[PDB]
């Protein structure tokens, strides 16, 4: 069986940079081979076939090359709706086989998460089920720590957080986390606060608010 | 004036079946393959089957070999995609696609070269959880936010199955500082996802600001209003 | 008998039985038994290698030939022919297939018309095309 590897994993570039990713075949096969262009949640695209032969419509600015078993992709001058995940596929041979992934991703300078408290909503009180939620806005680079805080003490396992995708215009990231506990749990303590620690940010940040007050 | 429209998806209990539908138009189908292609949530691509309509060639792959059997109806411009023994792992969006053809196909069959069209693909998910629709809870802006600055508002969709919900502000009037974060999968096997806005301090009080929830395969559907504490 | 002539002649055209298109593969091998009937000029010398020949098609492309074995499916047709198909005339068939094997006898005549046998075999065509319709 046929296996291809392709590198790197993720990188990050500007616009105007010069990317580079390389796909490098498990055996012998021919020059037929295709990079695909997928946006987020969208269909993947075609973006060079047979290795060297660029498909109508995309721009000059894409092309491949064939060195041996190493297949490579080359982005002259990035672009702004050229950023998106990258995979390389073989068709010279059965079963097809596809690549890993290459993500592409934007690069910007540092921004400091702007913090969020959100307390949770009486109409779920009432439903025997209380969620408190974090949010992070707006921030480079992605890596980012939310600490939960109860009447100040540390809380572990009832965080969950997800991160959006970097945004098409100002490309910053945006991550949330929601704390879930019974009703009986937050009826019992009044400091609710979580504590952001960024790189944009000088001292971790506290926002917190009070249960039961305005 | 291509396209290729795949549907038959859904939630299914594992061992079941379910058969996918792909309707092409805009090329001739009884020359150009027809592939089908899916993605595992967050993963890459996966190539599950192809074929050659007209001279009704088949190939697959050796995951889906044995439970999968694909088909094309010429007269019909379709081609069809039999799923027996469903597992778990085969849920993902199931993704349509072209061939593309050269002129060295008509020396030599059976090469690919690629894919040249691929349509947005159907999602299939196996497993056994029941459909549950999903509750709107609002996240109120704080009084204490900045005057002078921007209050930020949110939906909490919780505990719904399956995915996916489309969440939308004031009908799409609302396009600018909208955030839909991923969905989330808590351990009672329950999705919860939330939606914030930026909007404006000045704007709380007068202006409505309203969040449009759907979930199709439940068919619950939401507008929770969201205003100040 | 069978299995050294099919044995013998697989293992030497397998390479280029998978690969090449099937509707190429019968025209060199038709053109080029062509041009071997006008180097050599009989005729039943001619029938025994064209029948040794249309044996192993038959043992390749036929039904569980060794082509269907390597490739499931395939509903058959080895091509697809436009407007030519559609237009190739069954009198003129005809007339090149009786230019093989009339050979002495009744003269062509004019285009159009038929022997006896062109005109039984034109209306048992015509004759069973009608009566299946009902």
């Amino acid at each position: 069986d046929i296996q291809m590897t392709q590198s790197p994993s993720s990188l990050s570039a500007s616009v105007g940079d010069r990317v580079t990713i390389t796909c490098r075949a498990s055996q012998s096969v021919s020059s037929a081979v295709a990079w695909y262009q997928q946006k987020p949640g969208k269909a993947p695209k075609l973006l060079i076939y047979s290795a060297s032969s660029l498909y109508s419509g995309v721009p000059s600015r894409f092309s491949g090359s064939r060195s041996g078993t190493d297949f490579t992709l080359t982005i002259s001058s990035l672009q702004p709706e050229d950023f998106a995940t990258y995979y390389c596929q073989q068709s010279s041979s059965r079963p097809v086989t596809f690549g890993q992934g290459t993500k592409v991703e934007i690069k910007r300078t540092v921004a400091a998460p702007s913090v969020f408290i959100f307390p949770p909503s009486d109409s779920q009180l009432k439903s025997g089920t209380a969620s408190v939620v974090c949010l992070l806005n707006n921030f480079y680079p992605r890596e980012a720590k939310v600490q939960w805080k109860v009447d100040n003490a540390l809380q572990s396992g009832n965080s969950q957080e997800s991160v959006t995708e970097q945004d098409s215009k100002d490309s910053t990231y945006s991550l949330s986390s929601t704390l879930t506990l019974s009703k009986a749990d937050y009826e019992k303590h009044k400091v609710y606060a979580c504590e952001v620690t960024h790189q944009g940010l000088s001292s971790p940040v506290t926002k917190s608010f009070n249960r039961g007050e305005c | 004036e291509v396209q290729l429209v795949e549907s038959g998806g859904g939630l299914v209990q594992p061992g079941g079946s379910l058969r996918l539908s792909c309707a092409a138009s805009g090329f001739n189908f009884s020359s150009s393959s027809i592939h089908w292609v899916r993605q595992a949530p967050g993963k890459g691509l996966e190539w599950v089957a192809s074929i050659s309509p007209s001279y009704g060639y088949t190939y697959y792959a050796d995951s889906v070999k044995g439970r999968f059997t694909i088909s094309a109806d010429t007269s019909k411009n379709t081609a069809y995609l039999q799923m027996n023994s469903l597992r778990a792992e085969d849920t993902a969006v199931y993704y349509c696609a072209r061939g593309i053809w050269s002129y060295w196909y008509m020396v030599y069959p059976h090469d690919n070269y690629g894919m040249d069209y691929w349509g947005q693909g159907t999602l299939v998910t196996v497993s056994s959880a029941s459909t549950k629709g999903p509750s709107v809870f609002p996240l109120a802006p704080s009084s204490k936010s900045t005057s002078g600055g921007t209050a930020a508002l949110g939906c909490l969709v919780k505990d719904y199955f399956p995915e996916p919900v489309t969440v939308s502000w004031n009908s799409g009037a609302l396009t600018s500082g909208v955030h839909t974060f991923p969905a989330v999968l808590q351990s009672s096997g329950l999705y919860s996802l939330s939606s914030v806005v930026t909007v404006p301090s000045s704007s709380l009080g007068t202006q409505t600001y309203i969040c449009n929830v759907n979930h199709k395969p439940s068919n619950t559907k939401v507008d929770k209003k969201v205003e100040p504490k | 008998i069978f299995d050294i002539y099919y044995k013998t002649l697989d293992a030497i055209f397998m390479p280029i039985i998978k690969v090449l298109h099937p509707a190429l593969a019968i025209l060199i091998i038709a053109i080029i038994v062509s041009l071997i009937i006008n180097i050599a000029t009989p005729m039943i010398y001619t029938w025994v290698p064209i029948i040794l020949i249309f044996i192993y098609l038959r043992h390749v492309y036929g039904f569980g030939g060794v082509y269907q074995e390597l490739n499931p499916g395939w509903n058959g047709v080895v091509v697809y022919l436009p407007i030519i198909l559609s237009k190739i005339l069954f009198i003129d068939f005809w007339h090149w297939l009786g230019s093989i094997f009339y050979k002495g006898g009744f003269k062509i005549v004019s285009n159009t018309a038929l022997g006896w046998l062109g005109w039984y075999i034109l209306c048992s065509f015509a004759t069973s095309t009608v009566l299946r319709k009902i």
